[PDB]
């Protein structure tokens, strides 16, 4: 027999750092691949995913078929799993991870990638701008408001004061990785999506530009 | 590095001689300036959420955020922490003159990766883009609460140095929702900066390259303005070079 | 939005009535002036500014005990020559419309008066004037509304424990002279009733009694009566003859060589008058 | 006894300071015990003269 | 409505120091943008 | 011996820095008073004195002072300069003394090496043996804290001094500068302040 | 604002085994500390020179 | 403890001579006296 | 424990740590002090040394 329980606890995280839906980042092994792959073959709920990831084990650089009721069927045990919302972007997101994670060697050290072969033609920065910016400018102004206005500040000293205290214990460290990895991963599953190269280059310019700005 | 005085009287000869360690001095410093900072950068966030607050929207961030048919509250909220950004620059400033059209992307042809929140005129007046999206999958990614994050020496002497303590629905998850927001309003707000004092042009080159910010910035931002932000830690790609080379 | 649904906040809050004075004319501002002893959650509904200003007394702590017991009390503020209404020291509900000028004063503290007197057809009839004048619906409406209800909430706080002490059985109070024996003192405890429940409150939190039994144990803290109370309310009058003098040494050589660092008696005149009864301590 | 003093006139520089002590008597004692300067009567009777030295006693 | 470069330009000032401290311990209106843009339209109406 | 002699007389001035103490006549040693906060009219009390001791010191054919002076006790960082616990503003024709009760608190609490420190004294062991066979007190701490806070208010009372004279403008510059007072006695010579000298080297 | 405004042999002979010098030390370095320490507290440039100053004593030529 | 020593014991060779050794193999990470600093006084702050 | 504190109180808490990190400073940091006016440490009755300390350090 298997502890089901732990199984699944290591699936869910792997999954969750897998599907970039936690900034959380830890330690993973070939323990844990297992973990997972054994925890989904046993669980009955999970028959769909388990034979999805499977199939990364061939070539892999494929796009599996699914009836809409398959598809329907994966999305709604992966959200089940993850308990959130989700896509079939994140699905196929996942599935290219864990092919490059089953087809890559097993080595003393683990390997830093990013995301891609997510959703054919491989697309610029440039045309995203171009053909984006011509949609954007044939969307219309939902909603707008009027010249001057005022930003409404708040004014209760006791209520910053409250705030204040309820945030105290907060570490500011934690907060600013979380947001930054959130963005950097969204960022990331855009590009992916969108099938256009990702400038590490300059996401990280952003940073560099930053101290610059600050040594001043 | 280190230091030393001398104590002698005028009609003696005998002095007495005291060597110093400016490490001592130097952990001061660095723990006055960290706490300081935290404290400003608490407040700023404070301050942020009190304003959200002022407006009154029922619902919290997120759903808000996740609600695509209310337009109107995810404008006013954009538009208020794009106007906070704006004074914090410029704090004489309370408003933001010219009106502002706002629109809400909802698909991925019509978003565009990395800049979430953009700006167009319409030729007469300024449009700001908003992919709602892009928006709810950053606040909705899950947040580690529990991992931490960073010379020994001084990280035990401030260990062993500085001290520690022992009804708002906010818990350190709302709070990085909400910092990972005006994060991103400041990356638009520096955006549109640009835009606005050194032509579209200009704009496009940004968003096609961010590092023109350095100069285009800091000629008026290091100097005048509040610093960003993210300058509140120094922030880099987990193995850069390695990925660089890939 | 930040906060939980409603989930009623906690802060200090300021007790002396008198703060919520501002001046219906928008256009005017107007700043009361508050001593930082508003904020302390005491039985005291009155800051010391407000006190001193319109009923002639300052608060003051008095030790009792082994565990330190400190019993809030006031003292006079009256000096020894003043007469006749300058001896009120705090009115009585059909004198203080007399005693207080409330043409001197603002409308809102004639109606924060006529609020804690109970004087409803005052009060009604500085509401229907302040509807009747100015532009009472665009914003005065609204503070005079605030200001009713802020004077309201702390009546409703005071008034239903101020009842309750009064058919109290463990806790007796009598605001009258010890000394049967005397004129001055009369039906202290009928005068006392007559009194509103926030004005007996504040009578009881300001004058001490001249002797306080406990269980079994009584403590005289005077052989004396350093006030009274008639028709016109709490008078700062001696029962039996000539006034205490009342330095006021503040506020409105070779002896000092011998009177270096020594231990000085106050020349204050504490509120000391009638009969406390309390079992156990209550503390 | 504890000495103490008590001003009469404090205002500019009339400083009238009289005085006074105060008593170190609670509300229990009587007789002796709440005397506080004896009669030559009674002194020798309230003061313990044998259980202090003889130059006190003198 | 052209933004002006009131803040973002550096210039020769009176900056002593040692006044301003002894200043410190001894203790309708137009914005330097309206300045500017008057003396913009002045300047056009002179041409 | 000499130079003994000038020990003594200095000790001497320390002695009537004492004495001037037990006219103030305070229960507390300064350093429980300084760390009482509640004890403001204790710390100006001192200050003031303190201030007048050295001011007839200084000018030995004066004896008038102002016998009235604001005083703030601040406990804030933001209300103290570092290298000047003790400051002299006017606000607007009001002389307001500042004073840094944490920084007095914490020079005071500084343990002193006393025994550490070995230093020439009259050792003469025969003179002790011959001793031995013909056979309310302040200790070298207290003097020492003592001596700090007389050399801490000699250095307020000379930019006090400075303000005075010259004005506040000067006596900000003073407090930007203290070159003024590297010739010190050119009166001065009451002051321990010149009595000795202090230097710091880069190490 | 807040607020406005014989033996002494004995006590020599009790300080006067102290060495004044120490004593000039103690209370020199003490008030070095605490300047440094509220210099570094506050972020704020320390002159080192300017310090030396304070404590710089002339030497006349007699 | 005792099962690390007496491994270490069994495994060692007969010997003319006694073998002086040093606890070790008790409790896999090894972390260094500045780690150790550094963590326990964390802790340590935190509590009360 | 008393050596380490007086250490830190004397000498800041960056030489506290120090100390703890390496005891060796004590030496100085110490005698400055303790060998000539304070009673010697209760552990100067005797020299401590570790049995094979050589070969235990080769290891
Ligand atoms: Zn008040």
């Amino acid at each position: 027999l298997i502890n089901m329980r732990r199984y699944r606890n290591a699936a869910r995280k792997l999954i969750h750092h897998y599907s970039l839906n936690s900034t959380s980042s830890t330690e993973y092994k070939i323990s844990d691949v297992v973990m997972t792959m054994i925890f989904l073959l046993r669980s009955e709920k999970y028959h769909s995913l388990f034979k999805l990831l499977e199939t990364t084990f061939d070539d892999y650089t494929c796009r599996p078929q699914m009836t809409q009721v398959q598809t329907d069927t994966l999305l709604d045990a992966v959200r089940s799993l993850l308990e959130m919302t989700i896509d079939l972007t994140t699905v196929d997101i996942m599935r290219s991870s864990f092919a490059r994670c089953f087809n890559s060697p097993i080595m003393r050290y683990a390997k830093i990638v990013l995301l891609q072969n997510v959703a054919d033609k491989r697309t610029t920065l440039e045309e995203l701008l171009i053909e984006r910016g011509e949609k954007i400018q044939m969307l219309q102004p939902q909603q707008y408001i009027n010249s001057g206005t005022e930003i409404p500040f708040c004014d209760d000293a006791e209520f910053l004061n409250r705030l204040l205290k309820h945030i105290d214990p907060y570490p500011l460290s934690r907060m600013y990785y979380n947001a930054a990895n959130t963005m950097f991963y969204t960022t990331m599953e855009n590009y992916a999506v969108s099938n256009c190269k990702f400038n590490i280059e300059d996401y990280n310019n952003i940073f560099k530009v930053m101290e610059n700005i600050r040594k001043h | 590095n280190k230091v030393r005085t001398v104590t002698e009287i005028v009609n003696s000869d005998e002095k007495i001689q005291k060597t110093y360690e400016l490490a001592e001095f130097d952990l001061k410093n660095l723990s006055s300036l960290e706490s300081y900072e935290t404290l400003k950068i608490k407040l700023a966030l404070s301050k942020y959420m009190a304003m959200l607050s002022t407006l009154e929207m029922t619902q919290p961030l997120l759903e808000i955020f996740r609600n695509k048919a209310d337009t109107r509250q995810i404008a006013a909220v954009v538009f208020s922490t794009l106007a906070f950004i704006h004074n914090r620059f410029h704090p004489l400033v309370t408003n933001f003159t010219n009106k502002m059209e706002f629109v809400v992307t909802e698909t991925n042809d019509t978003s565009i990766p990395g800049e979430p929140i953009l700006f167009t005129e319409n030729e007469g007046v300024l449009l700001c883009s908003v992919d709602r999206p892009s928006i709810v999958k950053m606040l909705s990614r899950e947040f580690d609460t529990e991992a931490l994050v960073n010379n020994c020496n001084v990280r035990i002497a401030k260990t062993f140095g500085a001290s520690k303590r022992k009804d708002f629905s906010i818990t350190e998850v709302e709070a990085t929702q909400y910092l990972t927001l005006l994060l991103t309003v400041e990356h638009a707000y520096l955006h549109y900066y640009i835009f606005k004092n050194y032509g579209v042009f200009e704009y496009c080159k940004s968003l096609t390259d961010h590092s023109l910010f350095t100069n285009k910035l800091r000629s008026t931002m290091s100097t005048k303005t509040s610093n960003l932000l993210l300058s509140k830690f120094k922030f880099t790609i987990e193995d850069f070079d390695k990925i660089n080379s890939n | 939005l930040v906060p939980v649904g409603m989930a009623p906040r906690q802060m200090r809050v300021n007790r002396c009535i008198f703060a919520s004075i501002v001046s219906f004319d928008a256009c005017i501002t107007y700043k009361s002036p508050c001593s930082p002893d508003a904020y302390h959650d005491d039985g005291w509904f009155i800051c010391n500014n407000h006190l001193i200003k319109r009923f002639k007394m300052s608060k003051m702590v008095l030790p009792i005990f082994d565990n330190q017991f400190k019993m809030t009390i006031a003292r006079h503020l009256v000096g020894n020559k003043e007469r006749g209404i300058k001896r009120i020291l705090i009115p009585s509900a059909t004198n203080y419309q007399d005693v207080f000028n409330l043409n001197s004063m603002m409308q809102a503290e004639q109606l924060i008066f006529h609020l804690i007197y109970n004087n409803e057809n005052a009060v009604n009839t500085i509401c229907d004037n302040l509807k009747y004048t100015e532009g009472f619906t665009s914003n005065t409406q609204r503070v005079i509304h605030s200001v009713y209800a802020t004077t309201k909430s702390i009546l409703d706080t005071t008034n239903p424990n101020t009842f309750c002490s009064r058919v109290s059985r463990d806790e007796l109070r009598f605001f009258d002279v010890t000394n049967a024996r005397a004129l001055r003192g009369g039906a202290g405890d009928q005068l006392f009733n007559n009194y509103s429940g926030f004005l007996q409150n504040l009578i009881r939190r300001a004058v001490a009694p001249e002797y306080l039994q406990i269980d079994t144990e009584e403590l005289r803290f005077r052989n004396c009566a350093t006030c009274i109370i008639d028709e016109t309310g709490l008078v700062a009058s001696v029962p039996d003859g000539p006034e205490l003098y009342n330095p006021i040494r503040s506020s409105d050589r070779e002896l000092d060589r011998t009177l270096s660092g020594y231990e000085e008696y106050p020349t204050y005149v504490p509120l000391f008058l009638g009969y406390q009864i309390i079992n156990s301590e209550n503390n | 006894m504890s000495k103490m003093v008590l001003p009469i006139f404090d205002e500019d520089d009339n400083q009238f300071k009289m005085t006074i002590a105060r008593h170190l008597v609670g509300n229990k004692e009587r007789g002796i015990k709440r005397i506080l300067i004896p009669s030559a009567t009674n002194y020798q009777d309230v003061f313990n003269l044998n259980s202090m030295m003889q130059a006190e006693q003198l | 409505s052209r933004e002006f470069d009131t803040e973002a330009l550096v210039n020769f000032e009176n900056d002593n120091c040692n006044v301003r401290i002894a200043k410190t311990f001894g203790a309708f209106s137009i914005t330097e943008v309206e300045a500017t843009q008057y003396l913009t339209l002045l300047l056009t109406v002179e041409h």
